[PDB]
């Protein structure tokens, strides 16, 4: 709304966890730069007193930050003039049993600010409106059950009057969709669907008019068979972007379900689909399927970064994202149009490529998965080479800073039934490095690329995978953290490592900025967790556990140990 | 299986070597339960009824409850 | 041993918890001083992984650092050249209901060291000792019975080849005693209680030959009614000293039980006594019982600090120790005399003062404590106006600064059963900030005093209790942690503050400092919880609830959160 | 009671004005059972003989292990 707008026009605020409508994550302060960073040291603390992953980042509005925890998801808001002082919380009631269906840690993405009032909501399904100053609850709705699998973790978005909000549960057969409120009242405006008939889906009369070729109309159901979409999974957990001249929203719809490929037959549209839609009526305009019938659990749900570059010299509208199958896309933002679909890294080997003309990926049957085989040396792994990470783009170089991870896979499917409230995965996996870290056990990179070309410009390796994403700077910097516990800052020109400091816990989250009293200060969460902690977290120690995440992260609880909380740096 | 084989415009589906063209009748039938497959609707339809309840009580009484009933 | 000496006569070490032998807890590095201390910053921070209190310190051996958590008391080794990497780990395995039967939070203050290994216990009531490079268990005892309420929290303390533990649980009718165990193989060497006969006692042929009138022999059973005494108290939880050459090692026996003053007629000895033993056979050289017949749970464990210094320009040795009643005393640690008894706060009500020559407090009927009645703004409260903080000493200066509480009660008693296994307190309570704060709200205090006439040099006000107590480093500092979350550093000379660091959580343990590679380190356990911060750990909200301490610290939650972890600055 | 009128040496106790000299028999009796008051002792004996077994086993076997019989 009007309000979110100013904030968004405040030098130093914080208003929007991607950094802004077009998802760049990046800032115009430059206090911090190359030449200072490497004094940059700790301004203060704080610890939500909550453990499991900490995702997401805080929101400052004004001269308040906004601070969030994992499950059970509580909000504490605290005056940047005094830090020491929690001037309001809301800490929710919500029932034990709701962790249990949720898949990969009790993590939450962040908060949302629009009409004066910060948007959050609860693992259990709830989404609420709290006044921004006083924490009171102008509004509480109910948007997933978790009774059939369906749970909150993703950051709500806000654009004009509505809120966007997906819940999370393709391990459990929910079926996805894209559920709008009114910011103001929080009614349901209307909500998209991932699989399905056309008119629950919401499609344009001129749907993909630009390229029929994607498909068009009827999809939702003929590329399965019978029923099997109403469990068919294609939920939108990851985050998105918005154009305010288009009036075009953008997102990724997740994975199908279930896991087991052959249960599925058919392209399964419209999962693992890029979408375009009308911000007023959800109709999508255009929606581009990255990976059809899915055999690896590449939940598309990965950030989209809007951008106005030139390709081959002339200046075009972008949406860039670098999917879990290890795809870098980058498509016209106006009419959906496929320009860029490369390998972030070579290793990527479940297609030879991705063919710009049919517009589909060109499968390589060796690193499929199905029923009665066991696939071996699947490259990415079901955790992709890119997950819930959100990334940086510097407007001035035009380049876009990734956290990628390096881990690939066995896999071998199996039957099993669909019981509403119950996992519906059905494959056994084993993950370990990708093979081209620099001693073959490296799982972690940031890679920076042209995102007109889709080609790297340069790489720092690390131990384990760049989870949490990256923030850019305009000092010339970027910052991640780690899930060892560091918070890191790069030159941008080559990866070089300029400064790091070792946090309580490793971060799993991207790190955010903001300006107090003519200050810049580098805000991050700590607190490991997510999928790759779920060993560490949950006590697991069986290598297959943890959906194979178990095996592959054995060490990092060698390197951390859990925690909860937010540590902001300065000069 | 390529992916690019495609039947219809956006239908690029193909079996693989020596699994079937329908699952259903095959050893791979999952045999869902239209019981079970319908449970999110029934959730979500009973769940608007809850916030619509909501929605419509806080316009009235201008003070918004959640357990409205 | 011989082993611990080496650490302790190592520049930079830091191998005992209250910082050597005399437990002065100081240290001679002046690195960081008053005029630059402006200049410390955050170097490096550890999660442990679990969130209630964290009290204690870490210990430094060589170049390698310890660090314990909470319940369920897990040990943690880093190599100080990589924090970043966790060299050895020990996490026990205990029953959950173990936290049933612990008064005050699931506490932990710290490990101990000797023969190459770290002594640690675990709340269960096992006692370890563990090999310092590899974790590896070269023993692990019983020491308490949870299962009639007896468990372990404080540190170990090693003194030769002897390692002395106490059990906890006075709330619960245990009977208390100092346990010693062989260094090397864990067995059990003596137990000396604080209650019962002589033979129990261990009380020597001249217990107490140079004070007669505090009493000698057979006081153990009769100054109790009956077999009162087998369940009345007198655990020992808080801290020791050690004179190497008297051979005599210095603590204070806890609370009788129940709180219920009426159910046990006698000055209820040996609880609430001051202890000179020999270290070989524990036999007891003298006693001196500060509460006679408590009736506020003054629970006397309080730290022991033994200092050599001129009474009225003669040298004596001293031990001197501020009690949860209020009193400083300063005694002559070789034959027990009395020297200095003053109230650390003119607030004191209980006793209108102790008398020197009959060496026993002068009571004030009017603030004792009874059946059928409520006794109203008592001083100090049960929490004291000092708890197991650890205080600082500064040699040169000859000043102890003394983290003190200043809040007092009301207080009503009531019958009840004793059940082994089941709490047995016996007395509803309400506290509140003491009488004489600025603004007659503040509940801390950090005073300096001179220990050989009780006489305070200066007073700096806290919010909150300074529950954890603090260090005293040669660059003239006073450094300590507060309940709302900061670690602060004084001018030793007024008080002044002149440094602060807003931690994660608030702080409950007593600073610590260490060298690595000639750079002088503070470090400092966060993560707020002990008997202030029940209210907040365990979601509690009834004022008279958590022995009546969570309504006086009812806005803590407002100022942190729980935590558990450890941060450590330097230049 | 101030508690400075001392009945012998080290015992200084004094009932209050207006309760019992000795309290069994009286309205404040706490009638402790003699079995539940000696469950302590109990405790630490077993205990005691576990880690004598504990140490003894150490001694003859040169390796520790907690649980042994
Ligand atoms: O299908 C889904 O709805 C769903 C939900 C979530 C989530 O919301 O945490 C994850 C995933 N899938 C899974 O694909 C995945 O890789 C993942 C990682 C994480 C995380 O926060 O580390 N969540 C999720
Ligand atoms: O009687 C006992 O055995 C006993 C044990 C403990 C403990 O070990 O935590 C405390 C106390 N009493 C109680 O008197 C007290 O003031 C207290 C505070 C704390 C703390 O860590 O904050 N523990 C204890
Ligand atoms: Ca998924
Ligand atoms: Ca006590």
């Amino acid at each position: 709304d009007a309000d979110l707008d100013k904030q968004v026009n405040t030098a130093g605020a914080w208003p929007i966890a991607t950094g802004g409508y077009y998802s760049q994550h990046n800032s115009p302060l430059a206090q911090i730069n190359k030449s200072n960073v490497k004094n940059v040291k700790a301004a203060w603390s704080f610890s939500t007193g909550v453990l499991n992953g900490h995702e997401g980042a805080p929101l400052v509005i004004g001269d308040m930050m906004y601070v969030h925890s994992a499950f059970p998801n509580n909000t504490y808001a605290l005056n940047l003039n005094d830090p020491g002082k929690i001037v309001w919380q809301h800490k929710p009631k919500q029932d034990a049993s709701t962790k249990a269906v949720m898949c990969c840690d009790v993590v939450d993405r962040g908060l949302a600010y629009g009409a004066g009032q910060i948007v959050k909501k609860q693992a259990n399904g709830h989404l609420l409106a709290l006044d921004a100053k006083t924490g009171k609850i102008n509004w509480e709705v109910e948007v997933c059950d978790p009774k059939v699998g369906s749970t909150l973790t993703q950051a709500p978005f806000v654009a004009k009057d509505t809120v966007l909000m997906g819940c999370s549960g393709a391990e459990l057969g929910v079926r996805g969709a894209v559920n709008a409120f009114d910011l103001k009242t929080g009614e349901l405006k209307w909500r998209a669907f991932a699989t399905g008939s056309d008119d629950s889906v919401r499609l344009a009369k001129d749907f993909n008019s630009a390229n029929p070729h994607y498909g068009q109309f009827g999809l939702g159901t003929k590329t399965w068979e019978g029923d099997a979409w109403k469990i068919g999974g294609g939920t939108n957990w990851g985050w998105y972007a918005y154009d305010p001249k288009l009036n075009l929203f953008y997102y990724g719809s997740g994975n199908p379900a279930p896991w087991n490929e052959t249960m599925r037959p058919g392209d399964n549209k419209w999962t693992m689909t890029i979408w375009g839609r009308d911000l007023d009526t959800g109709m999508a305009k255009w929606g581009y399927q990255k990976t059809p019938h899915d055999e690896w659990d590449f939940a598309g749900v990965n950030q989209m970064v809007l951008t106005d570059q030139p390709v081959n010299g002339k200046m075009t509208p972008l949406l860039s994202h670098i999917d879990r199958n290890g795809i870098l896309y980058t498509l016209n933002r106006e009419n959906g149009n496929l320009i860029v679909a490369e390998k972030v890294d070579p290793a990527v080997n479940v297609f030879k490529k991705v063919d710009l003309k049919t517009g589909t990926p060109v499968r390589d049957p060796e690193f499929a998965t199905r029923m009665d085989h066991k696939g071996t040396n699947i490259c990415p792994s079901a955790m992709g080479f890119h997950n819930q990470g959100v990334d940086s783009y510097d407007p001035e170089s035009r380049t876009l800073y990734a956290g990628l991870n390096h881990i690939c896979m066995d896999w071998e499917p199996f039957m099993l039934p669909y019981r509403a409230g119950q996992f519906f995965v059905g494959a056994t996996l084993a993950m370990y490095p990708g093979p081209n870290g620099p001693t073959k056990k490296e799982m972690g990179q940031i890679r920076a690329f042209d995102l007109t070309t889709g080609k790297a410009k340069w790489t720092k390796w690390e131990k384990f995978a760049a989870w949490g994403g990256t923030l850019y700077t305009k000092g010339g910097l970027v910052w991640y953290a780690t899930l060892d516990g560091y918070l890191k800052a790069l030159d941008n020109k080559d990866g070089k490592e300029l400064w790091n400091f070792k946090m309580p816990s490793g971060g799993i989250g991207s790190p955010m900025t903001y300006s107090f009293k003519g200050k810049q200060y580098i805000g991050s969460m700590y607190g490991v967790g997510g999928w790759p902690g779920v060993g560490l977290v949950f006590d697991l120690t069986d290598p297959s556990a943890g959906l194979g995440a178990v095996g592959a992260f054995r060490e990092l609880q060698n390197h951390t140990q859990m925690g909860g909380g937010l540590m902001v740096f300065s000069l | 299986y390529d992916g690019q084989n495609c039947k219809e415009p956006g239908n690029c589906w193909e079996n693989k070597p020596g699994y079937p063209e329908k699952i259903a009748g095959s050893k791979y039938d999952p045999k869902h339960d239209p019981v079970e497959l319908n449970k999110q609707e029934e959730s979500i339809k009973a769940m608007d009824a809850r916030n619509a309840k909501r929605i419509a009580n806080a316009k009235s009484s201008g003070n918004f409850v959640f357990d409205v009933k």
